[PDB]
């Protein structure tokens, strides 16, 4: 692990990330996250030739509120479904720079997909 | 809907600690790029433009005036949007420039979901994105 090198055992041990396109404002509920940083739950749910991807806040995230506090029912989390993208034509890959400048190949791209709200 | 159903649920966290910042490397599939030959890489800034010089240009009548008066400026060197060059495979081996993609933003943003040794999800922003092509196709 020189200075300049590039380290390759994610991309060579084909680890797998996801690629997602998420909402300005559900990325800023998740800066309110405290504690362990958990935000909620990631949902995959299949069926014959059908696939249903969807994220859904945590209780805590769910009752944290902007000016206003919600209308009708509050009723239970948002399911925020999931769009499915293609990554067919492109080759994505992660690569990290930590603060001590050490640069590493993390892992592919295996899904895209573009969580829309809720 | 369905009767029945297979899921699969993960618990995601959204770290605010992270000394890593993460970037997506893209290549065209064109370029056919297979990582199993990759032995060795290097990935450094290129800084080749810090010392270029580029011709900026600085009483008579305006259409008495059509010769106008040049100079020569060297750039503010801001590391960050300098290309990077990828050298794989030694001194032989291929090597690729890459540039950041702008197409900058609107009402959303990127994030890489990584699995966690716990089975969680983490997701983190995507600082920058490049696209790298071969050497010889930049002039």
């Amino acid at each position: 692990a020189e200075r300049g090198e590039l380290d390759l055992t994610g991309a060579k041990q084909n680890t797998g990330v996801w690629l997602v396109k998420v909402p300005k404002y559900l990325s800023q509920q998740w800066a309110k996250a405290s504690g362990r940083g958990e935000v909620g739950k990631l949902r995959i749910a299949k069926t014959q030739g059908r696939t249903e991807v969807s994220f859904t806040l945590n209780e805590d995230l769910a009752n944290i509120h902007d000016i206003g506090g919600k209308p009708a029912s509050v009723s239970a989390p948002r399911e925020h479904p999931f769009v499915l993208q293609s990554v067919g034509g492109q080759t994505l890959t992660v690569f990290t720079e930590s603060s001590s400048d050490k640069l590493s190949l993390e892992g592919i791209v295996v899904q895209r997909a573009e969580c829309r709200p809720a | 809907g369905p009767s029945s159903q297979n899921v699969t649920e993960y618990v995601v966290r959204v770290p605010k600690n992270t000394t890593k910042k993460y970037n997506i490397m893209a290549f065209n599939a064109a370029d056919k790029v297979n990582f199993a030959t990759w032995n060795q890489a290097r990935l450094e800034r290129d800084l080749s433009n810090k010392k270029i010089y580029q011709e900026e240009e600085m009483r008579k009548l305006r259409e008495e005036a059509r010769r106008k008066k040049y100079g020569i400026v060297l750039k503010e060197f801001r590391p960050e949007d300098q290309p990077w060059l990828l050298r794989v495979n030694g001194k032989s081996g291929r090597k690729f420039k890459g540039i950041k993609k702008g197409g900058v933003t609107e009402n959303t943003s990127y994030y890489i979901f990584t699995q966690c040794p716990d089975g969680a999800f983490e997701a983190f922003p995507v600082h920058n994105w490049y696209n790298f092509t071969p050497l010889a196709r930049h002039r």
